[PDB]
RNA sequence: CGAUGUCGGCUCAUCACAUCCUGGGGCUGAAGUAGGUCCCAAGGGUAUGGCUGUUCGCCAUUUAAAGUGGUACGCGAGCUGGGUUUAGAACGUCGUGAGACAGUUCGGUCCCUAUCUGCCGUGGGCGCUGGAGAACUGAGGGGGGCUGCUCCUAGUACGAGAGGACCGGAGUGGACGCAUCACUGGUGUUCGGGUUGUCAUGCCAAUGGCACUGCCCGGUAGCUAAAUGCGGAAGAGAUAAGUGCUGAAAGCAUCUAAGCACGAAACUUGCCCCGAGAUGAGUUCUCCCUGACCCUUUAAGGGUCCUGAAGGAACGUUGAAGACGACGACGUUGAUAGGCCGGGUGUGUAAGCGCAGCGAUGCGUUGAGCUAACCGGUACUAAUGAACCGUGAGGCUUAACCU
RNA sequence: AAUUCCUUGUCGGGUAAGUUCCGACCUGCACGAAUGGCGUAAUGAUGGCCAGGCUGUCUCCACCCGAGACUCAGUGAAAU
RNA sequence: ACACAGGUGGUCAGGUAGAGAAUACCAAGGCGCUUGAGAGAACUCGGGUGAAGGAACUAGGCAAAAUGGUGCCGUAACUUC
RNA sequence: AGGACCGAACCGACUAAUGUUGAAAAAUUAGCGGAUGACUUGUGGCUGGGGGUGAAAGGCCAAUCAAACCGGGAGAUAGCU
């Protein structure tokens, strides 16, 4: 949600916790929805993954403890911030497997192909 | 307000049932995806605010693929369209935020008043 | 914080003007009994406009 | 267009069947009096002197009585006027007056906001106060430099210092309505409105519509 | 700032607040007559009416209640026996207020708050 | 030199254009896309980090863009005190030494109650020509003036292909601003509950005091952003650079000498706010006062008696109004505040009794007691009747109408 | 290097990014052996760097509790 | 200098909780600190609590936040053992 | 046993904030170091100014120190204000 924020990362090849360190678009955008993409460096990152330790790339974020806020008035909001590995050429994730609930409001692009993997929206 | 509330009073839906924080709550609400629309199923324990009148909170925690969701709903909205009582428990507070933080510790059962 | 030059006593008393006091224009006698009184006030006779409320 | 006078009641939620949940404010407003008609041979301009209320006859004096008691009497809370351009009015008061906001769809609404009284410099403008731990004596949400040393000399007039905040005219424009209701006596618009519950508003239609 | 907020400071803390309350609303339960500056005796009205409410209906569990608020078994013993019974047939409005002259230390708006009905 | 505080940073700015973006144009070795260069234009906008005391600079990642310069290299009676520049101590170098160096390293007191101007906000007096209550006109003055991405037009024009538009529409964002509390939340030492140590209320029970509100758990009204609505345009007039029409001096040509016609976020308007002290003191509507004398220079008044109007004020009950004034509601023809009643809300099954259990404790009564600033009513209490201020028809000259 | 002017020397480590840190090389402007050289467990309100926990330091401030400021009555200074 | 938030040697030493002369409430005893009364602005002083992030602040984690007891389990490079 | 460890009285004075015409001519608050010793303290005595004393800073010698205070040479001298 915002530059230094470690967040968890929700699919396969992306691994372990990342810090976003540039919220994109806008001149001085200070914070970072659902559907927005960041700027990440990898913080921590498993052995087998094609990720590795200290390399630049993007994510959307897919989970926020703020939540996202329907139009009804409600809100569904998580434990836990989490982000979507996203290769930084094309915006497709890297990852091939998407763990953990993943919400509604990015039905745009290439999050729909994101949606397709993820087990609950 | 005498007139406030006046047009609250046909916004209310009368069949919202009796519930109280504890309880493991069912509710369905429709999710729309193109022209065609659906009922998605939301189960688990409440921690919910009494009613302010047609604004009204019921907010629920369930975890489900190992991440905590909490999600309120407005009991007076027509998205929401079904809400079940399954479990009926009891705790002494009003709100459950310090028992939300734990995991895999489960709320009691009790027969009356519950 | 200081002054560099002396205020003159024109501008003393013009700085002076706006602080004079006021008289009250108006003393009620009270029914009961013929004492002037401030208004909403014990006339310290023990009474207020109907009778003797306090006894001292 | 002539824009009738109301009274704020409060905020309230809408549902629709959608289930959007606009927010709505509710604007009392009562059947408007015309009380006096300008036009250009009496001064040259036109307007509707219009009055909205009940008073209690014991606080109305004699000036404001006897111009209630010519052209059509009404006894009200006060008199506000509404330029008029393309019509013309009677000077008898309307019947119902939510009427003509009920075909329109964007309002322009005018009303004293609260006060908020003296407010300092980062309440009233959007000012950022000085850190608060590494040193900083005496200075934290303390006004700055309001000046460029000698060569201006002086303060400049639009420097802003602390002052009051609230209790002016504000307009918010391009509002919403949601629906009328003259049985209900009512107009409900979209969103947030100015003033304290209880005030006097002044709805419009919109200009920039 | 504040709007629609109630209750007086009248420069105290609260804790000095609620043992100042709780003797002025002694002091005039018991001589049914106390001189007091204005302020604090529109809050002493504003405690020592519900006080008085409480003691219209007798239980023991008023009568803790007013023990637990007001604190000394005497005032609850008048209280309960002979203030109340008196303002049974009254709808609220147990205390009346007369302003007085300024007390000659300090200029302070002072004045007698008294119970509506008077055992003397 | 009987003292004008030194780099940089934080807070706050203002100006110039020699313009970084956005706006308009000329040429192009400008096919398009993208450039290059030059003219016009100052309305708005013009990053966040790593390193270093740094200005600067390099680097990462953004952006439409991360402009250049003045203002005591803007701002220390606004802040910091890292750098520099006191006294200690040390290294390298110099000197026999005391000591020294734009070298280097660790540590090193930053005062002020604002008189005047200047701004930011609020009153008191007087004026405006009889005196009051309101509602306005607008000479002026301020605020605002930013813009990304996607989709259609359109894979059209152009282009061998690769690629890829002009014009015009439609959505959805980023920073900025105004308002507000219906939602999401924060605070909510004035509401409820749990609990530790101790002290008291004669002791059990139940409570109160104190330990930061003793520590916490929630939370009403209000204030509030992180929440939510809206907003910087549409369109006119006159233009800058430019592009022109007609047309001579100069039979041709020529945007100009005459006449005419376009042209930008710049100018004047259009939007929002203040605003008649606008002494040039404006307009409209309503309300109220039309009695006796006396003396005196009679460029005119002064005094006495009678009468005090419309209305204002003072006092009180007060407010989502407020430092104090002020502004707004009410004063018994009364809902202005406190209490009362009813609801709501917030805690979460009060107390008392009975049952079960050895006991801690549980169960029933019972969603129970308590409930704030909330909402709807209700004269129970305080808003006393007087009293105060303001008067008695409102100058002269001239012009039109009536008489 | 508490000693390097050139100098933010060059290479490696740490970071997305490192004029400081750490390990190296040696071109030591201008280390060096009781004016002591190099190392060193323990110790230090010692200097420089890094990580975890934690947070209003910060993004970006919001509310609340008290003492002044504000008003009233009393006393009543100061530099200039 | 002052009816001044400073300095001043020795003695005694009750309870509950506690290792204790710490600390919390208290006995015996002594005080409420020689201006008060209102209202509840900006701003300053001392505190309390904060959604999301967690040092992005800064010269520097300065200040705050954190941590803390008793018993048991367990405990590394290095070393002058 | 220990110039051993943790920690009150006691001695000290590293940090920040407040005060800076102060409550105080060097302090208050929140942390901080030593705390059986090269400790800390009471009463008295000794060292006297080119002198003393100094776990050494130009430190201290009565709110004064790269030469105390008080009186005298003394109306030092002043090409300076």
């Amino acid at each position: 949600i915002q530059e230094q924020t470690m967040l968890n990362v929700a699919d396969n090849s992306g691994a372990r916790r990342v810090m976003c360190i540039k919220v994109l678009g806008g001149s001085h955008r200070r914070y970072a929805g659902v559907g927005d993409i960041i700027k990440i460096t990898i913080k921590e990152a498993i052995p087998r993954g094609k990720v590795k330790k200290g390399d630049v790339l993007k994510a959307v974020v897919v989970r926020t403890k703020k939540g996202v806020r329907r139009p009804d008035g409600s809100v569904i909001r998580f434990d836990g911030n989490a982000c979507v590995l996203l290769n930084n050429n094309s915006e497709q994730p890297i990852g091939t497997r998407i763990f953990g609930p993943v919400t509604r409001e990015l039905r745009s692009e290439k999050f729909m192909k994101i949606i397709s993997l993820a087990p609950e929206v | 307000s005498n007139i406030i509330k006046q047009l609250e009073q046909e916004q209310m839906k009368q069949d919202v049932p009796s519930f109280r924080p504890g309880d493991t709550v069912e509710v369905k609400v429709w999710v729309v995806e193109g022209s065609k629309k659906r009922l998605q199923a939301f189960e688990g324990v409440v921690i919910a605010i009494r009613n302010r009148g047609l604004h009204s909170a019921f907010t629920v925690r369930k975890i489900s693929n190992g991440e905590g969701v909490e999600r309120v709903f407005q009991t007076h909205s027509p998205v929401v369209d079904s809400i079940s009582v399954k479990r009926r428990g009891a705790v002494r507070k009003a709100k459950l935020y310090y028992l939300r933080e734990r995991t895999g510790k489960a709320a009691r059962i009790k027969e009356r008043l519950n | 914080a200081v002054q560099q030059n002396k205020p003159t006593r024109s501008k003393r008393g013009m700085r002076r003007s706006h602080d004079a006091l006021t008289a009250v224009t108006s003393l009620s006698v009270d029914k009961t009994s013929g004492e002037k009184h401030l208004r909403h006030h014990i006339t310290a006779d023990g009474y207020y406009r109907g009778r003797k409320v306090i006894a001292k | 267009m002539i824009g009738l006078v109301g009274k704020k009641v409060g905020m309230t939620r809408i549902f629709t069947e959608d289930g959007v949940s606009i927010p709505v404010t509710v604007i009392e407003v009562e059947a408007n009096r015309v009380t006096q008609v300008k036009d250009l041979a009496n001064d040259g301009y036109r307007a509707i002197q219009v009055t909205t209320g009940a008073k209690k006859a014991n606080r109305v004096t004699k000036p404001e009585a006897g111009h209630f008691a010519k052209a059509g009497v009404e006894a009200g809370r006060g008199l506000w006027e509404f330029r008029l351009a393309e019509g013309e009015e009677f000077t008898v008061g309307q019947s119902i007056s939510v009427e003509l906001f009920a075909d329109v769809k964007k309002v322009d609404v005018t009303g004293t906001s609260k006060g908020k009284g003296f407010a300092g410099t980062v309440k009233r403008w959007n000012f950022r106060t000085q850190d608060a731990t590494h040193g900083n004596s005496l200075s934290h949400r303390v006004p700055g430099s309001i000046g460029q040393n000698q060569t201006p000399g002086k303060v400049f007039k639009g420097k802003k210092m602390a002052g009051q905040m609230g209790n002016e005219r504000v307009t918010v424009q391009s509002l919403d309505v949601v629906r009328v209701d003259a049985e209900r006596n009512l107009l409900l618009v979209k969103g947030a409105v100015p003033g304290a519950t209880g005030s006097d508003l002044i709805v419009k239609p919109a200009v920039k519509a | 700032m504040r709007h629609r907020k109630s209750g007086r400071q009248l420069n105290r803390n609260s804790s000095h607040r609620q043992a100042m309350f709780r003797n002025m609303a002694g002091s005039l339960v018991r001589h049914e007559i106390i001189k007091t500056t204005l302020p604090k005796a529109k809050e002493l009205r504003r405690v020592v009416e519900p006080l008085i409410t409480l003691a219209k209906t007798d239980s023991v569990a008023n009568r803790r209640l007013a023990f637990a608020r007001t604190r000394d078994n005497e005032i609850v013993a008048k209280l309960f026996n002979e203030l109340g019974p008196r303002f049974a047939s009254r709808a609220g409005g147990y205390t009346r207020i007369l302003k007085c002259g300024f007390r000659a230390g300090d200029n302070a708006p002072m004045a007698y708050i008294e119970l509506v009905d008077r055992s003397e």
